[PDB]
């Protein structure tokens, strides 16, 4: 059960925005220009890491 | 999501064979198998010891 | 990882387009002074037909490219239909001064729209001649942009009271417009329709038709079903969605099935195959042979 | 008059299909066991202007379809555009305009301008229960409806989406439309219930077919909060930390 809980938590954490506009990398890239996109992506990368 | 479960090296059947070996030795050889080569003993005498 | 072989875009069958064809092909066009107004909303607009037809020679678009007109999305499209002579067709442009422009139809300098004009000598001209069309010739002040004046009050050009009688110094504002087949091309009647494109806070109701591509199944392909963008392998799915339901998600919240818009069949989406690569090697000193798992 | 909502008013939040799973959703929902204003029309006639607020849940227990339509507008006058929904046997007409068998329809004297128009197949002992949820979010007006053969019944039903319309108008008030029948006018017994949606978090149980079969309101009671925390309808014996007061 503990192993399943940890794996589920990790997958659910993928959905979390972490303060970014969106949790979908492609959506962020299309909606924003490259500098703004980089800052939002960095927030997502930091949270996932 | 990049999360993978790696199969155990020892299959359940192989573990069962190891367990069967331990049971066979204990029933027939008593405690000798642990301390050395298996030595035959009647199970009632082993219990008496 | 297995990279996607192809890209497929699926969108719903094009329907509900507004009657641009009907307004363009309308048997009778209103006089320039009383220009008609058409409201376009909740429709998909395809401009390919207008461009393809030979008669619509003039397609001057200001503030937006006509080619990308389908790509761009506009909340409301307004179509105004009037017939004017070839000489004064130029006057219907942003920041253009003319008798038609000043007293009949006015375009603001900051106007985002395409003006379409086609010569229609046969339809608007008769051997007897057509006097149905009229243009305003006398007005006290220049019309404000997109303002329609239909007043028939006798113009006053003299100190003496007009009295409602068109005597000397009192002239009817509307002047009959004369069209004949023999008349020169400049005098010849041109049917003109201008499309105005605007964006509003309310969600856009008019947008260009969505392109579609043939379905690919059992292969790893990029997919764009109804605006859902992903890379996956598509397979027929036993699971049956409810009628309203469009796409499905698993416990992990990842999309697992999608219903095709054109054909209502639920298709499972499976991630393209990926795995770790492990090299099984005897010691390099012993040998350089390797096995890969 | 007031009535108990019980478990009624659950609607499908999104088009996503979920099978054999329990999902927590934060959305505008009718609170469970909320108090709902009840209007009875028979001599009694009730047709008041009621504030839309965030959202409205309308349930009508009716025989012979005396209930006809709804009017939604900020001011309900020609000055501001008002959404109009009306129903006749042939079809249902949805119109957005500036508004100031029976052959008599007197909804509006005149319409100054119409931004939008729509037509569709008709939405509609008391043997019929009609449940309608009305919400305006991001300039889209959403109607969710469920019709069940039959106070409000104590049972669970999920309201499927009927239509989504890009009205793009501001709605602050709504008034029901009722039909008067001349044998001057005699009206059969009619019951219509109005409830107001509130932001709430609900745990939705989905069957294999994807229909919602049961729901839990996390804020209704402590046990419900425990179920919300554990994401399970069944709670085993023990002490569970749910929230901080
Ligand atoms: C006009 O008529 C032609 C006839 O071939 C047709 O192809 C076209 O779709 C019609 N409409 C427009 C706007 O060109
Ligand atoms: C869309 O058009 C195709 C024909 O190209 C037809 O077979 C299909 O049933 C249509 N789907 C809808 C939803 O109208
Ligand atoms: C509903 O409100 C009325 C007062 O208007 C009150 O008497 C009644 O007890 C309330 N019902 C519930 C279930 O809260
Ligand atoms: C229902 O209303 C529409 C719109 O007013 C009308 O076209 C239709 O004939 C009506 N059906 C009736 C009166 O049965
Ligand atoms: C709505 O009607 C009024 C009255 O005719 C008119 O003045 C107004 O411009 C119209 N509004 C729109 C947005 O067309
Ligand atoms: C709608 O109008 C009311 C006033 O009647 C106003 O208080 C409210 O902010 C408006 N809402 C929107 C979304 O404009
Ligand atoms: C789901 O539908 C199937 C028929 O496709 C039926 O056998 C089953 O009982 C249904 N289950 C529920 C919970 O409605």
């Amino acid at each position: 059960n503990h192993n399943a809980q940890a794996l589920n938590t990790l997958v659910k954490q993928l959905s979390s925005k972490f303060g970014a506009i969106s949790s979908v990398l492609n959506d962020i890239f299309s909606r924003l220009d490259p500098p703004e996109a980089e800052v939002q992506i960095d927030r997502l990368i930091t949270g996932r890491l | 999501k990049g999360l993978t479960v790696l199969p155990p090296l020892l299959t359940d059947e192989m573990i069962a064979q190891y367990t069967s070996a331990l049971l066979a030795g204990t029933i027939t050889s008593g405690w000798t198998f642990g301390a050395g080569p298996a030595l035959q003993i009647p199970f009632p005498m082993q219990m008496a010891y | 990882r297995v990279q996607p072989t192809e890209s497929i875009v699926r969108f719903p069958n094009i329907t509900n387009l507004c009657p641009f064809d009907e307004v363009f092909n309308a048997t009778r066009f209103a006089s320039v002074y009383a220009w008609n107004r058409k409201r376009i909303s909740n429709c998909v607009a395809d401009y390919s037909v207008l461009y393809n037809l030979a008669p619509f020679f003039t397609f001057k678009c200001y503030g937006v490219s006509p080619t990308k007109l389908n790509d761009l999305c506009f909340t409301n499209v307004y179509a105004d239909s009037f017939v004017i002579r070839g000489d004064e067709v130029r006057q219907i442009a942003p920041g253009q001064t003319g008798n038609i422009a000043d007293y009949n139809y006015k375009l603001p300098d900051d106007f985002t729209g395409c003006v379409i004009a086609w010569n229609s000598n046969k339809l608007d001209s008769k051997v007897s001649g057509n006097y149905n069309y009229l243009y305003r010739l006398f007005r006290k002040s220049n019309l404000k942009p997109f303002e329609r004046d239909i007043s028939t009050e006798i113009y006053q050009a003299g100190n003496k009271p007009c009295n409602g009688v068109a005597g000397f110094n009192c002239y009817f504002p509307l002047r009959s417009y004369s069209f004949r087949p023999t008349y020169g091309v400049g005098h010849q009647p041109y049917r003109v329709v201008v499309l105005s494109f605007e964006l509003l806070h309310a969600p856009a109701t008019v947008c260009g038709p969505k392109k579609s591509t043939n379905l690919v199944k059992n292969k790893c392909v990029n997919f764009n079903f109804n605006g859902l963008k992903g890379t996956g392998v598509l397979t027929e799915s036993n699971k049956k969605f409810l009628p309203f339901q469009q796409f499905g998600r698993d416990i992990a919240d990842t999309t697992d099935a999608v219903r095709d818009p054109q054909t209502l069949e639920i298709l499972d989406i499976t991630p393209c195959s990926f795995g770790g690569v492990s090299v099984i090697t005897p010691g390099t000193n012993t040998s350089n042979q390797v096995a890969v798992l | 008059a007031y009535t108990n909502s019980f478990t009624r008013g659950v609607y499908y939040p999104d088009k996503v299909f979920r099978s054999s799973v329990l999902h927590s959703t934060q959305d505008l929902f009718l609170p469970f066991f909320s108090n709902v204003t009840w209007f009875h029309v028979i001599k009694r006639f009730d047709n008041p202007v009621l504030p839309f607020n965030d959202g409205v849940y309308f349930a009508s227990i009716e025989k012979s379809n005396i209930i006809r339509g709804w009017i939604f507008g900020t001011t309900l006058d020609s000055k501001t555009q008002s959404l109009l929904i009306v129903n006749n046997a042939t079809n249902v007409v949805i119109k957005v305009c500036e508004f100031q068998m029976e052959s008599e329809f007197r909804v509006y004297s005149s319409a100054n301008n119409c931004t939008f128009e729509y037509v569709s197949q008709p939405f509609l002992n008391f043997k019929n229960l009609r449940e309608f949820v009305f919400k305006n979010i991001d300039g889209y007006f959403k109607i969710y409806s469920k019709h069940t053969p039959i106070d409000l019944p104590q049972g669970f039903s999920a309201l499927e989406p009927l239509v989504d319309l890009p009205i793009g108008i501001n709605i602050t008030r709504f008034q029901t439309l009722l039909a008067l029948h001349r044998s001057g006018w005699t009206a059969g017994a009619a019951a219509y219930y109005v409830g107001y949606l509130q932001p709430r978090t609900f745990l939705l149980k989905y069957n294999e077919n994807g229909t919602i079969t049961d729901a839990v309101d996390c804020a209704l009671d402590p046990l419900s909060e425990t179920k919300c925390t554990l994401k399970s309808f069944t709670v085993e014996k023990g002490i569970y930390q749910t929230s901080n007061f």
